[PDB]
């Protein structure tokens, strides 16, 4: 349904925020290449 | 693949190296010099003494 | 015939160091080059950090083979020297001991592939000097790739364009280029604050502080006098013992009254000559600002900042032009530091900060912040950062560049493999083993990126022999090509100092022959 | 071989592993969004229970050792800080694309070029 005639708006801050933030968490979560889990 | 046969060729010929070794002559130089032996003249039968 | 040489414990060590060595550089290997992947350390507390840089890697990653030690020890040296080739000088020192464990299994003596490695070195360092190209500074062109190409192999890569420019412009705005045989990193103050993405690191040519104004009522100042304070704006208390007794009802009034005038005597001198924001430093003892002292203050409109750390004057007098006070008497505006603009801007609901920008005074240092959505991708564009500094700190030491992407160590493998035809002897054996261990950096760079090692290294050699020099592997292109043409270069402080500084810490290694615990 | 003294995870195991965290969270955040989501009860150690559907609370609440999923919760925490609206979009976002990524890399396509994909897109 069109969005417009139900009036469902969010403000454009929420998506490009979200998608920046979520691309570059990903990003620096992917970079891993190994682990190193060091004995307490 | 010649790299391989390359290394094929130098781990079979460390025996005469190890045996040198035990035999208490300088390992490397002598069988350098052997093998030269071996190339010059051909006589196959030139091993370790 | 000869040293039955009964004792095989030297043996057995040498071998064990040698393995150990070996060990270590393979473990960072696949760390290497723009295809290398970062690796991920989380020590005993719960703390973890995502580190590409090998000092780092080696230092947070605890050890405990000796041979280990002395590598990490030499990662860091190695960082201090240069700043970067801190990965490549452990995987040289590791890839040439594993190279000399068969010279020990030929039957070779550990001094005699010492003095060979010595040898080798010496002939490397002059083949490195042969390769290079002269380099002088106002080309921003090359220093952007030299800046390009240290920032190559770590996360902030994409952000390159934005952040390389940057990371050059803060050392030239720094250290003149004319006479400077050297700069410092630590004026280049680096400040990291929460939130936002990397798109968003800025450089300022002012002063940046992560105190908070106390008087929530003044906010911006447009042509601000700053002035540092080094005493207390209290009550007076003299150094020794302070005391006051008061045995009449007015003396109450009294010592209200005075301690009150006394204080406003201190705010209207400080006001009269001008000064507009206040810098309290931080002052343990004595209460640096008291409740009617800040009212005296935000009442003359002005603003105030306080708890400046002690080691933080330095720096602020070298930034802002502004010398410090430690009397009242002293206080004038002839000696008071001067800037365009004050302003305090919260950072999207992340934090408060200060800025004190457009100085009239001239500012020998620059003040760069930056933004990351995590703290983990903010650490490592700092140490980003911090290695492009370090680059550009080598090519101000001395200025000499060569290529980068395997051509200076494999063109170094070739020629010292031909010195070491003509050599021999007992050495020719070490010093061609000594030329061969130095392919393993294009070997890693080739099988990191997924190419195919022998065929891209045998390739490598084959062009170099031909003579065609600063040819290397191409990642963009898939395969090998002239270097210079892409715009990858490197200062020759770093390869220099990285072969170097491997056969020292290789040659103290072979010495070894004995481990005891104490 | 190394003398570290700890545990090592190298190649496709710790790169599964990252992502099985990832796709946990968002899991966990998933059933929670929409007009026809139903919220979450979060209940504590002593009792102190609490009724909640934004994603930054619920992550907040949630106790999590895993350091690939620690990084999805500040990232939550983080778009709330920001923006307020949209916590659960965020995570769900990360954590699918990410699977998608470690897809693309188990067939031998080199991370880098997927960072750069992603940048570009
Ligand atoms: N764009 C590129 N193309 C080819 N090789 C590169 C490129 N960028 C860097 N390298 C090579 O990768 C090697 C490692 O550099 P880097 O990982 O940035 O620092 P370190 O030398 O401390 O590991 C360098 O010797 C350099 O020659
Ligand atoms: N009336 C509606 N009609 C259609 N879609 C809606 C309506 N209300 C909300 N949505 C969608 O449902 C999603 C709900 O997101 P929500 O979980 O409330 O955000 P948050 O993660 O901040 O809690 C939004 O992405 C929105 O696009
Ligand atoms: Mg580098
Ligand atoms: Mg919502």
């Amino acid at each position: 349904r069109d969005n417009k005639q139900a009036g469902v708006f969010e403000p454009t801050i929420v998506k490009v925020k979200s998608l920046k933030f979520a691309t570059e968490a990903a990003i620096t979560i992917l970079r891993i290449d190994d682990l190193i889990k060091l004995h307490p | 693949e010649q790299y391989a046969m390359r290394a094929f060729a130098d781990a079979l010929e460390v025996i005469p190296m190890a045996l040198s070794e035990n035999s208490g002559m300088n390992p490397i130089q002598t069988m350098t010099e052997v093998r030269a032996r071996q190339v010059k003249e051909m006589n196959p039968a030139l091993g370790i003494d | 015939k000869g040293a039955y040489q009964d004792r095989d414990k030297p043996a057995q060590i040498r071998f064990s160091n040698i393995s150990a060595a070996k060990a270590v550089a393979d473990a960072i290997r696949t760390s290497l080059g723009p295809k290398g992947m970062d690796k991920m350390i989380q020590d005993g507390k719960g703390d973890v950090t995502i580190t590409n840089d090998g000092a780092t890697i080696l230092k947070q990653m605890q050890v405990l083979h000796p041979a280990a030690r002395m590598l990490v020890e030499l990662s860091k040296a190695q960082d201090i020297e240069a700043g970067d080739g801190t990965t490549s000088v452990v995987i040289i020192a590791g890839s040439l001991l594993d190279s000399c464990t068969k010279l020990l299994q030929k039957g070779i003596h550990p001094t005699i592939i010492s003095e060979s490695f010595q040898k080798a070195l010496e002939k490397g360092i002059e083949i490195l000097t042969d390769m290079s190209r002269p380099v002088e500074l106002s080309d921003r062109e090359t220093l952007l790739n030299s800046a390009t190409t240290s920032l190559n192999s770590k996360v902030v890569s994409q952000y390159s364009s934005l952040l390389s420019p940057m990371s050059v412009n803060a050392v030239m705005k720094v250290i003149d280029p004319a006479t400077a045989t050297s700069v410092d990193l630590r004026d280049i103050k680096i400040v990291k604050k929460l939130g936002g993405t990397i798109d968003d690191c800025e450089l300022v040519e002012g002063l940046v502080l992560t105190q908070k104004v106390s008087n929530s009522g003044i906010t911006r100042v447009e042509k601000a006098k700053i002035g540092l304070i080094q005493f207390c704006l209290s009550a007076p208390k003299t150094d020794m013992d302070n005391q006051i007794v008061v045995s009449d009802y007015a003396q109450m009034d009294r010592v209200l009254r005075e301690e009150r005038a006394y204080i406003l005597n201190l705010v209207k001198q400080i006001k009269k000559t001008g000064c507009n924001v206040l810098l309290i430093q931080k002052s343990i003892l004595r209460d640096a600002l008291s409740d009617l002292a800040l009212h005296f203050l935000n009442k003359m409109k002005i603003m105030v900042i306080k708890d400046i750390e002690r080691e933080d004057i330095e720096f602020i007098c070298k930034t802002i032009g502004t010398k410090p006070v430690a009397h009242i008497d002293q206080f004038t505006a002839d000696m008071l530091g001067s800037a365009e603009l004050a302003e305090e801007v919260n950072l999207n609901g992340s934090g408060k900060l200060l800025k004190i920008t457009g100085c009239a005074s001239p500012g020998k240092t620059v003040t760069i912040v930056v933004r990351g959505s995590n703290k983990l991708v903010i650490e490592e564009a700092e140490r980003s950062i911090h290695d492009a500094l370090c680059v550009i700190r080598c090519l101000v030491k001395k200025r000499a560049l060569i290529a980068g992407g395997g051509a200076p160590e494999i063109e170094l493998a070739l020629r010292l493999t031909e010195y070491s035809r003509t050599l021999s002897g007992m050495e020719s054996y070490c010093v061609r083993a000594f030329a061969d261990a130095m392919e393993v950096i294009p070997s890693t760079l080739a099988e990191n990126a997924g190419l195919n090692p022998i065929s891209t290294v045998t390739e490598l050699r084959n062009r170099h022999a031909q003579g065609e020099k600063t040819a290397g592997i191409n990642v963009r292109k898939g395969g090998i090509s002239n270097i210079l043409e892409e715009l990858v270069v490197q200062p020759l402080l770093v390869s220099v100092s990285a072969l170097t500084l491997a056969t020292e810490t290789v040659r103290s290694i072979l010495k070894i022959d004995d481990v005891v615990n104490t | 071989p190394l003398s570290v003294f700890g545990d090592r995870s190298t190649g496709e195991t710790i790169r599964s592993q990252n992502v099985m965290a990832a796709a946990s969270i968002a899991n966990i955040v998933k059933s929670s969004l929409g007009p026809v989501g139903l919220d979450k009860m979060l209940v504590d150690d002593i009792g102190d229970v609490t009724i909640t559907n934004d994603g930054a609370t619920i992550l907040k609440l949630l106790e999590v050792e895993h350091p690939a999923a620690k990084v999805l919760c500040e990232l939550a925490d983080l778009q709330d800080k920001e923006v307020g609206d949209g916590t659960t979009s965020v995570v769900i976002i990360a954590a699918e694309l990410l699977k998608n990524a470690d897809e693309l890399v188990k067939q031998k396509i080199h991370p880098t070029s997927v960072i750069s994909g992603y940048r570009l897109a």
